Order: structure tokens, then C-alpha cells, then sequence
């Protein structure tokens, strides 16, 4: 099973070097293809910006000047992209992708990681219950959430329960306000269960390793 | 560099109907070996980009029968027979016949359905956020179709704009309907000046708003 996948720091500063790596599973980087990395800014455009092949011969994007560099380590099956002297203009999601000599990628493209380019602050979310007002209609369904209020960088992973509660959920995308973050996410469950059966939601800021668990409690 | 631009669909399409999704070229991409380098991939919603078709019409491994490539060397067809909810997403055009193997601008594909009223909830302040000093009121309209969709705030009766933000979900690849998010944020001074807080919800599907409300 050929797999791919990025990681690296999820905030950057302006003026210095993004550093991402790639780690190839299932097939050595010394088999045949343009080993290669994409972006994907805000508001979705795509940006090829190279490839190393071979081990040791490169080709970029003209868009990225001198800035880039594409390297690998055969030993770790890791290839690596180097951009210097970011600015905000290079916060998007970064993949890597197998291209072969007509353009195939396989399923061999990344989960992506996003990379945020700015000066502010890391910053851990608050998690905030909600809870509904009153009482309502029953023996029907019930609708609770979560308020993530107040971190930075992008990304948060929300859970229900673990992951046990996977139906019924919306998480929402987040709204950016003064350098921090907010979304919520709402979860419905059939009126039996709660508050009967806890309810908690899980809330992961690996940029800060901050994890929150919150139990929603009635009013 | 090549230019690649792809139409937009002006329509939803329905469960079942079929549907072509077009790219132009400003160059050929038909090369020397008499291909035509040109890929197709979709983008589903939360998910990385998905390759459907390399080399202008074969399909990659895996990829329903379904999705079919066709075209010349500076016009392409993706024509996507029998379309399913799942389907729902971004479908991108790539040409791959010289660098800097430029992609197109996307064309969202939108999955008709049944019109579906909102599930509307409020929710006061937590009182933790309100021993901060903070006092933010939540409502969500949940599984809606279409998407088009007002919100509305009062705070005693009266409509209020400031300090609220809103957030909508992409088509959901198994319902085809849409949700959004409401924040109104406060002191919790000037939460605590008011007692009735409102959100309303105006949406085709009724003529009179959908109102949910409670008393601090």
C-alpha cells in the first residue's frame, strides 16, 4: 500500500524557513517518479511547486523564485521541502504526491498539513458547553455542542464521545477574529440518551499539545 | 504559463441525472507521443484532491466506471454519469504536459435534493465562558436544503448586527443538505443588561421565520 504523508510545524514566522517531510510508506524513494509537493492556499487554489527525482534532481515552480528546495533521505524513505523568507502569502495546506511520467498519482497524495505563516501567538482554545436553554419536545431528539473559542494556529480535531458519536455532528468551519480562532460543533442524539448518557467532546490543538475534554452537563 | 479554465455549473443536479464538467486550454496538451496530458481529480469535501482520470481519458485504478474523460487537446470532458450524493465536491482540471503543470480553478459540483427546513437550537453562555468575562450566544441550523439561508438576531426584541459571526458547512456527501453556525458575542456586562435573546431563521421553506429564544 503506497501512503504518503506530511508533517511539520503548523506556524511559522515571517522571514524564516517552512520545513515540511514526507514519509513514504509501502515504496522506496528510489523507485522511479517525481516525488513532489503542492499547496493549496486559503480559498482553494492549487500550486504545483516541484519535484525531486532520482534521488537528487530537482525542478520548481518559477512562481517560488530562489526560495525553494526539495531534498531526501533515502535511508528514512523521506523526502523534504524547504521555503525560505515566508511570509503570510505561503500559509496554505501543503501536500506531497507521487507523479509518475503521465501524470498518475495513484491514491498517493498526502492528508495535507496546514501550515500558518504569521507572527501571532500559539494560543490553546477555551471549551465551552452548550447546553440546552430549557426543556423541549422529547421522546424525539436533542441537539448540544461545543464553543471553541479563542486559538491559534488552525487546525482543531473535534470528537463526540471519543469518537464513539460519529453520526449526527457538525462541526463548523472556524471564523478568525483579532488573530484567534472560533468554530463550535454540534452533535444530535435521540432524547433517551441524554442526559442519561454522558455526552463529552473532545478537543485537540496539537499546535499547542492542548487536549480538552468537556462533558456537557444539563442547565 | 498554460491557462486552464474550467466552466462553473450553473445547476444543481439531481440524484441519478448525469452531468458534463469542462476545461479549456490556452495550448494544446496533446504531446509528441500522441497523448494528451491532461488529469482530472476531485476534491471532496475535508478530504485531499482524488485522481479520476490521468492522460485526458484513462481512468485511474479504483475509480468508478462512472467517470469517464474525454475531449481534444485544448477542450476536456468529465462526464460523470449517474451522480450520486457522494460525488458532492470540487473537481479540478491539471494539465501535465509542461511545467509548472497548472490546475484549474475547480467547478463545484451541487447535488439537488428535496427542500428541507432547518433544525434550529440556541444556547445561552456557558457559565464558565461567563466567569471569564465573555458571553457568547450559539445558534445552529442544522440540515437545510438549499442553501440559501438568513439569520437573524434580537436581543429584547430588538435586531441586533454587531458581534456576530457566521459559519456554513459544505454539502454533505451523504444527506445533501447544508448547516450553519450563529455567534453573537458580548461582555458578560452587557449580557447581563438584557433578558430575551433570539435567533431567527428565514428560509424558502416557510414564509414566517423559524424563532428560537430564551430568557437570561
Amino acid at each position: 500500500e503506497v501512503k504518503l504523508s506530511e508533517s511539520g510545524p503548523g506556524l511559522v514566522k515571517p522571514s524564516q524557513s517552512l520545513s515540511l517531510t514526507c514519509t513514504v510508506t509501502g515504496y522506496s524513494i528510489t523507485t522511479n517518479y517525481a516525488w513532489t509537493w503542492i499547496r493549496q492556499f486559503p480559498g482553494n487554489k492549487l500550486e504545483w511547486m516541484g519535484y525531486i527525482r532520482s534521488s537528487v534532481i530537482t525542478r520548481y515552480n518559477p512562481s517560488l523564485k530562489s526560495r525553494i528546495s526539495i531534498t531526501q533521505d533515502t535511508s528514512k524513505n523521506q523526502f523534504f521541502l524547504q521555503l525560505n523568507s515566508v511570509t503570510t502569502e505561503d500559509t496554505a495546506t501543503y501536500y506531497c504526491a507521487r507523479y509518475d511520467y503521465y501524470g498518475n498519482t495513484g491514491d498517493y497524495w498526502g492528508q495535507g498539513t496546514s501550515v500558518t505563516v504569521s507572527s501571532a501567538k500559539t494560543t490553546p482554545p477555551s471549551v465551552y458547553p452548550l447546553a440546552p436553554g430549557t426543556a423541549a419536545l422529547k421522546s424525539s431528539m436533542v441537539t448540544l455542542g461545543c464553543l471553541v473559542k479563542g486559538y491559534f494556529p488552525e487546525p482543531v480535531t473535534v470528537t463526540w464521545n471519543s469518537g464513539s458519536l460519529s453520526s449526527g455532528v457538525h462541526t463548523f468551519p472556524a471564523v478568525l477574529q483579532s488573530d484567534l480562532y472560533t468554530l463550535t460543533s454540534s452533535v444530535t442524539v435521540p432524547s433517551s440518551t441524554w442526559p442519561s448518557q454522558t455526552v463529552t467532546c473532545n478537543v485537540a490543538h496539537p499546535a499547542s499539545s492542548t487536549k480538552v475534554d468537556k462533558k456537557i452537563v444539563p442547565r | 504559463d498554460i491557462v486552464i479554465t474550467q466552466d462553473e455549473l450553473s445547476n444543481p443536479v439531481t440524484s441519478g441525472e448525469s452531468v458534463s464538467i469542462s476545461c479549456r486550454s490556452s495550448r494544446s496538451l496533446l504531446y509528441k507521443d500522441g497523448r494528451t496530458y491532461l488529469n482530472w481529480f476531485l476534491q471532496r469535501p475535508g478530504q485531499s484532491p482524488q485522481l479520476l482520470i490521468y492522460l485526458m481519458s484513462t481512468r485511474a485504478s479504483g475509480v468508478s466506471d462512472r467517470f469517464s474523460g474525454s475531449g481534444s487537446g485544448t477542450d476536456f470532458t468529465l462526464e460523470i454519469s449517474r451522480v450520486k450524493a457522494e460525488d458532492v465536491g470540487v473537481y479540478y482540471c491539471q494539465q501535465f504536459v509542461e511545467y509548472p503543470f497548472t490546475f484549474g480553478s475547480g467547478t463545484k459540483l451541487e447535488i439537488k435534493r428535496a427542500d428541507a427546513a432547518p433544525t434550529v437550537s440556541i444556547f445561552p453562555p456557558s457559565s464558565e465562558q461567563l466567569t471569564s468575562g465573555g458571553a457568547s450566544v450559539v445558534c445552529f441550523l442544522n440540515n437545510f436544503y438549499p442553501k440559501d439561508i438568513n439569520v437573524k438576531w434580537k436581543i429584547d426584541g430588538s435586531e441586533r448586527q454587531n458581534g456576530v459571526l457566521n459559519s456554513w458547512t459544505d454539502q454533505d456527501s451523504k444527506d445533501s443538505t447544508y448547516s450553519m453556525s450563529s455567534t453573537l458575542t458580548l461582555t458578560k456586562d452587557e449580557y447581563e443588561r438584557h433578558n430575551s435573546y433570539t435567533c431567527e431563521a428565514t428560509h424558502k421553506t416557510s414564509t414566517s421565520p423559524i424563532v428560537k429564544s430564551f430568557n437570561r
